[PDB]
RNA sequence: GUAGAGAAAAUGCCUCGAGCCAAUGUUCGAGUACCAGGCGCUACGGCGCUGAAGUAACCGAUGCCAUACUCCCAGGAAAAGCUCGAACGACCUUCAACAAAAGGGUACCUGUACCCGAAACCGACACAGGUAGGUAGGUAGAGAAUACCUAGGGGCGCGA
RNA sequence: AGUAACGCAAACAUUGGUGAGAAUCCAAUGCCCCGAAAACCUAAGGGUUCCUCCGCAAGGUUCGUCCACGGAGGGUGAGUCAGGGCCUAAGAUCAGGCCGAAAGGCGUAGUCGAUGGACAACAGGUGAAUAUUCCUGUACUACCCCUUGUUGGUCCCGAGG
RNA sequence: GAGUUGAAAAUAAGCAGAGAUCCGGAGAUUCCCGAAUAGGUCAACCUUUCGAACUUCUGCUGAAUCCAUGGGCAGGCAAGAGACAACCUGGCGAACUGAAACAUCUUAGUAGCCAGAGGAAAAGAAAGCAAAAGCGAUUCCCGUAGUAGCGGCGAGCGAAAUGGGAGCAGCCUAAACCGUGAAAACGGGGUUGUGGGAGAGCAAUACAAGCGUCGUGCUGCUAGGCGAAUCAGUGGAGUGCGGAACCCUAGAUGGUGAAAGUCCAGUAGCCGAAAGCAUCACUAGCUUAUGCUCUGACCCGAGUAGCAUGGGGCACGUGGAAUCCCGUGUGAAUCAGCAAGGACCACCUUGCAAGGCUAAAUACUCCUGGGUGACCGAUAGCGAAGUAGUACCGUGAGGGA
């Protein structure tokens, strides 16, 4: 899916607007990239599929509180 | 005529009282298909007494307390090994 | 543990013997005689039900279906028993 | 005739209750035959009918055999509802309605409501 | 047989083997079978007893040899059964496991009728139509076309 | 309107029989047709149409004593034949894995999947309906027991095929 | 309490006034398919090492990797899967139509599809309305009101506040602080608003109320029981008619040859439960707990609010466009504050977002049990008063007497 797992950012369902006032429907969906990300826990990498807002979180707060949060680590 | 003695009759006789009941009753179904004179009513309390048979046994098997899908396993695991025999009428 | 294919109430895998004429023709022409029995039924547990509850040593099993669903059963005996005087016994 | 088998619930016939045992002495009430005493034979308790013994007279044809021989003229009665009759004691000739009175043991038996006998039977 | 990390295999080297392959064929099976015929009764629908010769040659298959050879490019399935075999890995071990030689015993489910160049399947029909595959007799003919026929099956379900 | 038609222009005819009633059902004799079939067997399909007896309300483009019709009863016998208990192709479903509003899409191991690969029965007779199936003869497969040897054997793996 | 082995007669044998058939409560069996579940499957079959397969939980052993993870083995009455007419919620989400065309708009966030779940669901306990006067969670009805508005200011769309009713119910949690542990947690405290809580100190004890396997209590339901009172004549039959009597705590209904207060089953009324369920009332018991003074320091839910943009939805179509929720990116303050009061600023008023849970009023019928009907009477009423979603048609979806 189009989610992030650890902060629950999911599309928006959200028209685009042309001159015309046409309105077609444009599913917007987040960055959600892949990255690969240190944990200290165990030291080593983990491999995850992180939006960019819950990246400002792993970074900013730190990876333990933001996974037991969402509750999934492995 | 009440069957007052069959919560008086151990499991043993009990179980082969059952084994002989079917036997007579595949004996009254040769005699049917004989055209022998036969007791339909004998027919009828002959697999309805092995109704009764089954319900004590059963209920003994409630007192002492396991699952049904257990009497499953157990009253399937008896039924594979049943060497037929006839009855002892002759 | 020797399982059989199916466990099937082995007081009930025969129903009723066929009196039919050519029963008789079988009886007196085959040394075989003409059991009706259930679908859920062997080449192994009808013979084991004969040997048993007759008494007869039983040569071979030739089952068939019949298409009012029931199955019919051709047994054939031993040399040693005749037909004749074990089916006139049960009464055929 | 489907419009006249018996109710079903739950694959048992619906039976009714009744107030006719057999071995009582009914009267006709009312319809056709009326004003004469009479043992019942056979009862019929889905349609709330009794047969009466050698009043209701039913003259039917019978093919008799199967040779076409004989063909006999068999005289059977047929059935009278059960609300066309009362009961009689043979002490007081009158036909009365019924009543259970509940004596002194535990059972409970029929009563002539006029006068002062019971219906009810012995064992024998 | 060896040689390389080399049990089998594969590759390289050495040696022994003039034969090999498969339809066909003789015998047993196999005759106190089958069979023309006659012999005795008809429910005249068939049963009963006895029984001769049962060989050779010419044609010749679209069947076998046969995935046999030759040619060509457009280059022609997979896995199990089968056979051979070391290490590594799981289990069981002595009257247990394995390989044979004769001789006895044992024999898993379903389909089996009937129509199937069709009156029964598919075309709404007991419909001048369609339906994969197998057997391919005689004469005239190159021939499975054609013409007439043996076997076998019909006279096309309104007639005068 | 009692009009067209009665479904090829292979073709029937007679004598007997059955019955209340016969062009039509049966039997015989001729005649005629197909005969790389309009013959026999099996794949599919159909599902009881197969066979005996009974009936002729409806059906049969006529009739009917007949019937693929109605009723009752019976009939389909396998170690060897065809499939499954063996194997895989196209293809399908796909554990985990990736993806995706949901449903699900992609895809590996694995498992199904014959139209293929592997595996053992032929001849005569019986028979209202069954025959490589039932009987008799000779066989062949796959295991067990009975005798000789062996201490290792089975599966996975490596290979030929 | 008297005959029974269904419709459904007949036949053969039974079962029953030491109580059958039948009715009711609780149990037992429930082949095979179907979530289908040992594995396969062309559903109701095959093969079987006879197995709740898979996910989740628990326990042991524990790869690349030390702790892990994955796997394997085992236990388990074992939690989930599947089904459900309509209502409800969440997501995708039209078009014919109306505008007399049509694209903004409408139809319409309707139908449909998927997922989930309960007898109701959603929402719900004020970072709320309002306006200088006041109310106190949510939902629904009447009203304001077809008003204010919104809109190619077209077609249309359309609130809210004041007021009157149904029903009422409020509670847990995070942080500041103490204690144990390397965090992560845990146990006490605190959860409020014309502000509280933490820290320091002084007092003080019991009134009231909430929750609840357990069993005595109550009524109700799932079987039932007693239960009033008339004959005679009439053309087949009387319940109708004519003559003679009565009941009524009963004259509702259905049947009986024909229309019934007095023929039957019943009804009014009085009774009745071993067993289960439900209704509120007990109970061993757990709990809620109090008031004052000082202290602007410490705390009151952060990648959150806000802002630039792209939008959606509030009746409000980007308009002065506020409130509410999201996509990208930037990115605060703790009460001396922050948010709202329809751009925005100043003052005042109101409330305390970024954490959750709750009954009632409320909408509907695949149904169930009672009562009705200016509803139908075989072309009607359900498609269906018999084999009715049947025969039949289609490969199938489906159509359908």
């Amino acid at each position: 899916r189009r989610i992030c797992p650890f902060t629950g950012k999911k599309s928006n369902k959200a028209n685009r607007v042309s001159h015309s006032n046409h309105k077609t429907k444009r599913l917007q969906f987040v960055n959600l990239q892949y990255k690969r990300v240190w944990w200290e826990a165990g030291k080593r990498f983990v491999k995850l599929r992180l939006s960019t807002k819950a990246l400002k979180t792993i970074e900013k707060n730190g990876l333990d509180a933001v996974a037991k949060k969402a509750g999934i680590d492995l | 005529d009440e069957l007052k003695e069959l919560r008086t009759k151990t499991n043993e006789q009990l179980n082969e009282e059952i084994l002989q009941l079917k036997g007579e009753l595949f004996m009254l179904r040769l005699q049917r298909s004989a055209r022998e004179n036969f007791k339909p009513s004998d027919f009828g309390r002959m697999r309805k007494r092995v109704a009764r048979m089954l319900t004590v046994k059963r209920e003994r098997e409630i007192e002492q307390g396991v699952g049904k899908r257990l009497s499953r396993k157990l009253d399937k695991a008896w039924k594979r090994s049943i060497v037929v025999r006839p009855p002892p009428s002759l | 543990l020797k399982y059989p294919r199916r466990i099937l109430d082995v007081y009930q895998i025969l129903q009723s013997p066929i009196i039919t004429e050519a029963a008789i023709k079988n009886i007196a022409d085959e040394n075989s005689l003409l059991f009706t029995v259930d679908v859920r039924a062997d080449k192994k547990m009808i013979r084991e039900a004969i040997s048993n509850f007759f008494g007869v040593k039983v040569r071979k099993v030739n089952t068939l279906i019949r298409p009012d669903g029931t199955k019919k059963a051709y047994i054939m005996l031993n040399k040693e028993y005749n037909a004749s005087e074990l089916a006139k016994k049960i009464g055929i | 005739r489907w419009e006249r088998k018996d109710c079903k619930p739950n694959s048992l016939p619906k039976l009714h209750k009744r107030h006719v045992k057999v071995g009582d002495t009914v009267k006709v009430i009312s319809g056709g035959e009326k004003g004469k005493i009479g043992e019942i034979s056979k009862i019929h308790k889905h349609n709330s009918t009794v047969i009466i013994k050698d009043l209701n007279f039913k003259t039917k044809h019978v093919k008799s055999k199967e040779e076409g021989e004989q063909g006999q003229i068999i005289k059977i009665e047929a059935a009278i509802h059960s609300s066309n009759v009362m009961l009689i004691l043979k002490e007081q000739e009158v036909a009365d309605r019924v009543g259970h009175k509940i004596l002194e043991d535990v059972r409970k038996v029929r009563y002539l409501i006029k006068t002062g006998e019971i219906v009810d039977t012995p064992d024998r």
